[PDB]
């Protein structure tokens, strides 16, 4: 909560209270200390406000994604169906492939489900979209086949798909690490600035 | 200051424009055969529409009809809580930050391959010039 | 005579521009391409395969999927070299000094 | 003291002027631009036949740089356009064979 | 008439969609504000309700926008 | 890549050149030469990249913009490069 | 040691890079002269456009202080517009150098907060117009990616066309203005999607018998439609 | 018993093959297999949608004015691997209701398990009045029913 | 070319 | 009456405030642009007298 505005004079003071004598050495030093203090407070405000705003924004994003039941490369959703979870973990971590147990119609249905899920997940700007769509198109080409014969033909596309996938994973890991490092550096700097402000407020002089 | 407004435009009837209403027009009234048709269909057990069934077979995902006091007035409502998916890594983008100003691969890529190629060409020409200057400096 | 092109006609203006003394190849304007994602994509794929940054930078190559080359540079090679010789000697063809070679090239390329 | 840089920037200015004068229908200006385009450069003249017979990585580098600076495909029929393209490509080939280009953003 | 008797799956263009939403908005405004009239909805009627002491003043001059030169 | 590193590179170059001599320098001192030129080029691109991007932009827009009027778009870049060279090589 | 001796052939040979340079330096190599692009078309700020807005033809209000002098489109252009290229046409509706409404933030948290509330994107505020070449490169790359995504798709060229129209209308800097132009192609894509689904999954309906007055006149031809 | 499990899977596939070969018009031929399939069900805890399939086949040739919708949804919900998500509540009450199992409630956007009646409402002036009054109250628009001009006539409602 | 460049 | 309009006497307080803000914004933009130019030149020259 805020404070009330400060009091003001009722009678107008124009310049009567102005100093009639130049400042002294200690007063000048105290002024320099005051300038240092206000600069420190400006820096602290920038840090604190950036941290607060980013925290609030990202918590809001998290709550929105939990509300709309989203799932990312880090599968951290408990409300998922087990079948949907298996499909996503195949697309993210394993190899999407149709089983020989299935009838050709059910293989077609599985591949259509894979394509729908992956096209909803990856947009045209995504790099892994083209490899994924190519691999699923090869699966469509090779539905009426066994996995042993299908591997030889779809491996060349699955390799690129897996490569783009692992690239995205590495990007996420590096991003997390760098953000953690930056955050810790900023917090250490803010703490040091806080202690500097504390000592300068212990040294400050006036009334 | 929007409600209870004044008459802003004039109201008029141009000369000899037709009206298409007779003198018994006030006693005329509308009618629809729909209520009678519904009663007759119900009494004779004629083919019913599928809107009498709340379940909806017209899509793959489950829909259920919500009726507003009558089978003629319905809306389908989906039942699934749909799961969404993102083949995206987190923390890889900071759109508020201007990236054309920072030095690095991310900055050049928020810029273009064209600007980077131009920079490389300038770099090569500058290196040629400075190599010439080095040569003439060290030959002396 | 040259009337204004409204904003709704600009998509057609990009692929069917008006006539100029220096026109582009309108039939090849849909084929001009330059990928800003070439090297990023290459790096992502190689790092996902498992290579290091140095290996990726050593294996990197510039994009071949760019606008195709003019066939005149391979068909009119000797004529173009002779024209460039004439230009280098005669100061860029001032007052019609490379008209011989330029007219031969123009006829060869146009054929009425 | 910076001849390569100076002539490069001059060539780029003259290309922009040629395109503008073509758009504005100015034969006098665009022929002036063509005539002022550094045709008296011994280095580029020497590198022209080398570029015309190069192949592979160097050719791909120079094509990439030329498509960066000038991605529009010139008309196959207009020899002035063809020749200015050839001159710019020969200049880039000379610069690359003196000091090769490094086009990737990732580098150290 | 376009969908169920001529066979068009997409009967309304963008103009007709805009017109539909305009009329929906006019219905909403007419039901929201009692006595709302022409400038806000295409409608004119004579028997209006006025306060009783209707003051007449000049409009303010159009806002001076800044401009070059 | 930094000014300090490039200066040390050029000092390596000059001292190895005084070691070799005026006759065999180009033969013996190629790697140090390339390293020095690459470091100076990194410095030049870092300190003069804004002006180069501005020239690139003006070239794309045909020098029709306000900042493209005159010759400052070129003179700024050349001045940055001259200053960088005068700071590095001597 | 002079700086940039060989670098101004435009100056040595009196070659103008544009009619504005021709008029300024008095080279007089443009037969048709020069009509200067006025300042209100060379620069300005974003404005509101619709007549069903109260602040129409007024500058857009931002959290930061910004010049409120607006870009004025060419409403009464001359008959002869000798250069009808995109370079000269775009200046009639947008400024080539971008708007004059960009901020210089005193802090990072103001930038953060503006983005969080939807009032700043550098894509939009620190940017120029796109050149025809850039637009064409983008469109062809997008078309290639879509063709790779699926060749056997009927909405392909419609998606490509909406992309082309967005790029040409400069949606990076005027997204609302460009969407106003491109939503028609979005609607057509929406239609093509259903038209494709109903052909893939065979969906049809019982058509009624022919009406007694399908033809207005007996001598009129009843052109058969699928 | 994996031997018996595999034998029963083979029997079920054989039954499906026979049924497909004969068709859904001639389905009374495959009453052979119920003998063994019911035993499979009681032994392995399995269901094979036998009664539901037979009822659907019988109904679709002599259909109901409902067009066998409840049979269709019953078969669809039986044929699920983990069991039916949606069922029809059994009642002494006149109108039956559609009900949702609790263990799959987190997959559906519902507050409760009762998804409403399985038959549409009956036409009633009173229900229409109720719904219209509720909509008016929820909207809360001052201006509804206001008539700024009415054609001048002795009749209260000219036309309608 | 594309089908939408046709107008006539 | 035309003299009064030059002094903004016929203006409204909204118009006066908007003119004031316009002057403020123009002045601010001039200053920050000049600051960017000054800092660039003083950085390439490495001299504080240039900024001054």
């Amino acid at each position: 909560t805020a404070l009330p505005p400060p009091p003001s004079a009722n009678v107008a003071v124009s310049f009567t209270a102005a100093p009639a004598e130049p400042l002294s050495r200690g007063e000048v030093k105290a002024a320099s200390l005051k300038l240092e203090l206000q600069n420190i407070e400006r820096e602290l405000k920038d840090w604190w406000m950036s941290r607060k705003i980013l925290r609030d924004r990202n918590i809001g994003l998290f709550n929105l994604l939990q509300h709309h039941n989203f799932a990312g490369l880090s599968v951290n959703n408990a409300k998922l169906s087990d079948s949907q979870r298996v499909m996503w973990t195949d697309l993210v971590q394993g190899k999407p492939d149709v089983e020989d147990k299935l009838s050709v119609d059910a293989r077609e249905m599985k591949v259509d489900m894979y394509e729908k899920l992956f096209k909803q997940a990856a947009d045209l700007e995504n790099p892994c979209r083209m490899p994924g769509v190519a691999y699923l198109r090869c699966l469509r080409d090779t539905l009426t086949e066994t996995q042993s014969a299908r591997r030889s033909s779809c491996l060349n596309a699955f390799s690129s798909f897996d490569a783009c996938r692992t690239g995205l994973l590495k990007q996420q890991s590096a991003a997390v690490e760098n953000s953690l490092v930056r955050q810790n550096m900023a917090d250490v700097r803010a703490k040091a600035l806080f202690e500097r402000r504390a000592v300068l407020l212990d040294l400050v002089e006036g009334k | 200051s929007m409600d209870h407004g004044m008459q802003y435009s004039s109201i008029y009837w141009e000369t000899s424009h037709r009206t298409y209403l007779p003198f018994w027009a006030s006693l005329t009234q509308k009618f629809s055969w729909k209520i009678m048709d519904d009663q007759i269909r119900s009494f004779l057990r004629l083919p019913k529409p599928v809107t009498t069934e709340p379940f909806v077979f017209s899509s793959g995902s489950p829909y259920i009809r919500r009726y507003f006091g009558d089978a003629d007035i319905s809306v389908p409502v989906p039942l699934h809580a749909p799961a969404h998916f993102a083949f995206v890594p987190t923390g890889t983008v900071s759109p508020w930050e201007e990236t054309g100003m920072e030095t690095g691969p991310q900055g050049a890529a928020a810029r273009g391959a064209a600007a980077t190629a131009f920079r490389a060409v300038l770099e090569s020409a500058w290196k040629c010039d400075i190599d010439e200057q080095i040569k003439e400096k060290l030959h002396s | 005579a040259a009337s204004t092109i409204p904003i709704s006609q600009w998509p057609s203006l990009l692929y069917a521009p008006p006539s100029s003394p220096a026109n582009p190849a309108v039939e090849a304007l849909p084929e001009m391409q330059f990928d800003d994602l070439h090297y990023p994509r290459q790096m992502l794929l190689c790092r996902g395969a498992g290579y290091s940054l140095e290996q990726c930078n050593r294996m990197a190559q510039p994009d071949a999927r760019v606008t195709p080359e003019n066939p005149a540079e391979k068909l009119l090679k000797e004529e173009a070299v002779a024209a460039i010789a004439c230009l280098s000697q005669r100061e860029g063809g001032k007052d019609e000094q490379c008209r011989y070679y330029i007219e031969r090239m123009y006829k060869l390329a146009n054929k009425e | 003291s910076s001849p390569h840089m100076d002539r490069l920037l001059g060539d780029l200015k003259l290309l922009a002027a040629y395109d503008s004068a073509a758009g504005w229908q100015e034969p006098k200006a665009m022929e002036s631009a063509f005539q002022s385009l550094s045709w008296d450069d011994a280095d580029v003249l020497k590198a022209l036949p080398q570029y015309l017979n190069c192949r592979g990585e160097q050719k791909r580098r120079v094509d990439f740089a030329y498509a960066a600076l000038c991605p529009r495909p010139v008309d196959e029929k207009d020899p002035k356009q063809t020749l200015m393209s050839l001159w710019m490509k020969a200049r880039l080939f000379s610069y690359d064979q003196k000091h090769p280009f490094v086009l990737s953003p990732f580098a150290a | 008439a376009r969908y169920c008797y001529r066979g068009l799956d997409h009967p309304f263009t963008l103009n007709e969609m805009k017109d539909f939403l305009f009329k929906l908005r006019e219905q909403y405004l007419v039901n929201k504000y009692e006595g709302i009239q022409f400038p806000f909805v295409f409608r004119q009627f004579n028997r209006v309700s006025t306060p009783g002491t209707l003051e007449v003043h000049t409009s303010p001059a159009l806002q001076q926008q800044p401009h070059f030169h | 890549m930094s000014v300090f590193e490039a200066r040390s590179s050029f000092l390596d170059l000059e001292q190895c050149a005084r070691a070799a001599g005026p006759q065999r320098w180009e033969a013996e001192c190629q790697g140090v030469r390339q390293r020095a030129l690459q470091a100076a080029a990194d410095v030049m691109s870092r300190e003069c990249g804004a002006y180069g991007d501005s020239f690139f932009q003006c070239y794309r827009h045909g020098f029709r913009l306000e900042a493209c009027q005159g010759e400052k778009a070129t003179m700024q870049l050349l001045r940055c490069q001259r200053m960088v060279a005068d700071r590095l090589v001597p | 040691s002079i700086l940039g001796a060989e670098a101004f052939p435009e100056l040595l040979s009196k070659v103008p890079l544009n009619p504005q340079m021709d008029e300024d330096k008095h080279f007089n190599k443009y037969k048709w002269g020069n009509e200067p692009i006025p300042v209100n078309r060379r620069t300005g700020s974003r404005m509101n456009s619709s007549i069903y807005d109260n602040r129409n033809h007024e500058a857009v209000r931002h959290p930061w202080s910004t010049d409120a002098r607006t870009f004025h489109p060419n409403d009464n252009p001359e008959a002869d517009r000798i250069n009808t290229q995109y370079s000269n046409m775009v200046s009639d509706s947008f400024p080539e150098g971008g708007f004059s409404d960009a901020p210089r933030f005193s802090s990072n948290w103001e930038r953060l907060l503006a983005y969080h509330h939807g009032l700043y994107s550098p894509e939009k505020f620190n940017s120029t117009t796109k050149t025809a070449d850039e637009i064409r490169l983008a469109v062809n790359d997008f078309a290639a990616k879509v063709h790779a995504d699926d060749p056997k798709n009927a909405c392909k060229y419609l998606m490509i066309e909406e992309f082309k129209c967005l790029q040409s209308a400069q949606a990076r800097i005027d997204p609302q203005g460009a969407a106003t132009k491109c939503v028609k192609w979005f609607n057509e894509w929406r239609q093509c999607a259903w038209d494709q689904e109903k052909m893939v999954k065979g969906y049809n309906y019982i058509e009624d018998r022919r009406a007694r007055k399908h033809k207005p006149y007996i001598g009129a031809p009843d052109l058969q439609y699928s | 018993a994996p031997h018996q499990r595999a034998a029963c899977e083979q029997l079920h596939s054989e039954y499906k093959q026979c049924l497909a070969k004969n068709g859904r018009t001639h389905f009374s031929a495959c009453t052979d297999f119920h003998s063994k399939l019911r035993a499979c069900e009681n032994m392995l805890g399995t269901s094979y949608c036998i009664d539901e399939g037979i009822n659907l086949m019988k109904c679709t040739k002599n259909p109901d004015p409902s067009f066998c919708a409840k049979e269709f949804v019953a078969m669809r919900e039986c044929n699920r691997p983990q069991g039916p998500h949606l069922v029809l509540s059994s009642s002494p009450s006149s109108p039956p209701h559609y009900e949702l199992r609790p263990e799959v409630k987190h997959l559906y956007n519902v507050d409760s398990t009762d998804l409403g009646s399985a038959v549409a409402p009956v036409r009633s002036k009173e229900q229409l009045d109720r719904v219209a009054d509720s909509l008016k109250a929820d909207l809360n628009l001052p201006g509804y029913g206001h008539i700024p001009y009415k054609w001048e006539s002795l009749r209260p409602n000219p036309g309608a | 070319a594309s089908p939408m460049l046709f107008t006539d | 009456a035309q003299l009064h309009a030059s002094e903004g006497f016929w203006d409204s307080e909204s118009e006066q405030q908007e003119a004031r803000l316009q002057r403020h914004a123009e002045h601010r933009n001039d200053l920050e642009t000049t600051w960017e130019e000054a800092l660039r030149e003083a950085t390439l020259a490495r001299n504080f007298d240039v900024l001054v």
